[PDB]
Order: C-alpha cells, then structure tokens, then sequence
C-alpha cells in the first residue's frame, strides 16, 4: 500500500517561471505586478493540487471552495518559504528561478516591509531543519487551517481528514531518530510554526487588500486572485473566520 | 459569485 505522505509528494506542483526580463531595470511596482500574475498562476495550480489530496474531493464542493479561499496566502507563503530554504539561503526569497528577491531588490522602496514576513517562514524552516515529508504534511494542514465562523457543511468529515494529516505529520517527526521527549517538542515546534502562519498571512493580506482596493495605485491582480480577494474582504469584516490553532 | 474557482474544482483535472 502506498503511504499517505508519498501520495502528497507525487502531487507537488511543477516549478513556475515569472517571465521576468532582468535586462530591464527593477521597480517596486514592476515586481509587485509580476508577483500578482505569478500568484494567480500558482493559485490555479493549487486548485489542481488540492483536488488530488486524498479526502479533499469527498468534502462538499462549497467546503472545497471555502478552504482554498481562506488558505490561499498561507499555502503560497509556505511553499515560497520552502523553495527559499532549499534553493539559496539565507535572506533570499525564491519566487521563481527567474525572479529571486536579492539584497539589491530588497533595498527598493517598501520592498523589505512586505518581504520580511515571508523571510521569517524560510528562516523558521531552516532553524527547525524541516524535512521534505514534514513540509508536505504541514502544507496540507495549512489548507485545513481556517473554517467559517459557523463551520463547514462536511464539518465531521473535515475533522477526520485534518486528524489524519496531523497523525501523518507525527509519523514524519518520528522518522528522525529521537526519544519521546524530543518527538513531543518537535511536534510542539512545528505546530507552533503552523499557528504563526495566521500572523504572517495577516500582514500580507493588509498589503493585498489595500493594493487591490486602491485603483489609483494601478496595481493589477489576475482574475483568480481578484476573485479570492473580492470573496475574502467581506469575510474578514464580518468576523466570518475561525482560525484553527494547535496552541493557546 | 466565485465563477473561476467553481469551474476549476468542477472541471475534469
Ligand atoms: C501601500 C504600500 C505600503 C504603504 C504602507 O502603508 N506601509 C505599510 C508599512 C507600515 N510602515 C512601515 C510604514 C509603518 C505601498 C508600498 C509600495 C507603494 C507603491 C510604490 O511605491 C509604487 C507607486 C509609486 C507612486 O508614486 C504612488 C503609487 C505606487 C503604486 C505606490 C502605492 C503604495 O503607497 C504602495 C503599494
Ligand atoms: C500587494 C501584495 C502582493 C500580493 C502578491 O503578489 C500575491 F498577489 F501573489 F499574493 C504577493 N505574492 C506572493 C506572496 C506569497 C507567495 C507567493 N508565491 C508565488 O509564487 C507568487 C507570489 C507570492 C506579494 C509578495 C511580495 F513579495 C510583495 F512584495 C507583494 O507586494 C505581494
């Protein structure tokens, strides 16, 4: 029988290129615009990815839509944090192979203030020496990290699936030879990182919601992102979000 | 409402 983590591994999305011409000079506006277009393409691939996660298609269609709309930024920032920790350490954001935000790009007006929250993610994965298997389990768990205030249509089934991937994370932790005390603290550390994704995302969504709503900024979002932001803005203003936590 | 996401989930693949 194929392991649950090996099924999460085969469905890992392909590498996307930004289509960024490096011969033309940089600007904050140019980088932000290119990142929005890349994000939209990443979110179309995330839908294909989510549908192949064992259990996800069994949830009501409305729940599938809900989970993807709440977690979009969490999934993207986490995947970016992972690429950035594997490809080139330490203070580099590896959005695409043709779009790495280096120290020279970080000096661009207000580039650092939006990048620092994402740099924290790669920094944490590096400090905790997160494995590929732990990462895969953690990423699926981020898709299941927020639910509506009054829960899902398939709430009981969701709770079963979420418990399954928590247990799957536990099995990946155990694979690193250590005693019960250090396994307990690893699970504690990793789930604390999962919890902190809510705060990392909060900062990214503020820039997101502002740039989307202020049309005088001429910051374009592709259809996929524009549709998610339009859906999400009222949900944040009406308190319609239950951020699931492992601690506190 | 949310036409593109619904399409991507409902379509084959
Ligand atoms: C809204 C955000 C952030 C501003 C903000 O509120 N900062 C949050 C951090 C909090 N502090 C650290 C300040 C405290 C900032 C960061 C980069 C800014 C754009 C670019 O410059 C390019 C361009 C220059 C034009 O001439 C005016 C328009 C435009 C589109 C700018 C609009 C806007 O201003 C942006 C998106
Ligand atoms: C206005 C804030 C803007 C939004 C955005 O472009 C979004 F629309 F993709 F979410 C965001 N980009 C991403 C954030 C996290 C992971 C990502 N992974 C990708 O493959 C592609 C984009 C991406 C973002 C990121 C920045 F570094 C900025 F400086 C921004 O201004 C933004």
């Amino acid at each position: 029988t194929p392991t649950l983590v090996s099924l999460l591994e085969v469905i890992e999305p392909e590498v996307l290129y930004a289509g960024y011409d490096s011969s033309v000079p940089d600007s904050t506006w140019r980088i932000m615009t290119t990142l929005n277009m890349l994000g939209g393409r990443q979110m179309i691939a995330a839908v294909k990815w989510a549908k192949a996660i064992p259990g996800f298609r069994n949830l009501h269609l409305d729940d599938q839509m809900t989970l993807l709309q709440y977690s979009w930024m969490s999934l993207m920032a986490f995947a970016l944090g992972w690429r950035s920790y594997r490809q080139s350490s330490a203070n580099l954001l590896c959005f695409a192979p043709d779009l790495i935000i280096n120290e020279q790009r970080m000096t661009l007006p207000d580039m650092y203030d939006q990048c620092k929250h994402m740099l924290y993610v790669s920094s944490e994965l590096h400090r905790l020496q997160v494995s590929y298997e732990e990462y895969l389990c953690m990423k699926t768990l981020l898709l299941l990290s927020s639910v509506p205030k009054d829960g899902l249509k398939s709430q009981e089934l969701f709770d079963e699936i979420r418990m399954t991937y928590i247990k799957e994370l536990g099995k990946a932790i155990v694979k690193r030879e250590g005693n019960s005390s250090q396994n307990w603290q690893r699970f504690y550390q990793l789930t604390k990182l999962l919890d902190s994704m809510h705060e990392v995302v909060e900062n990214l969504l503020n820039y997101c919601f502002q740039t989307f709503l202020d049309k005088t900024m001429s910051i374009e979002f592709p259809e996929m992102l524009a549709e998610i932001i339009t859906n999400q803005i009222p949900k944040y203003s009406n308190g319609n979000i239950k951020k699931l936590l492992f601690h506190q | 409402e949310n036409a593109l996401l619904r399409y991507l989930l409902d379509k084959d693949d």
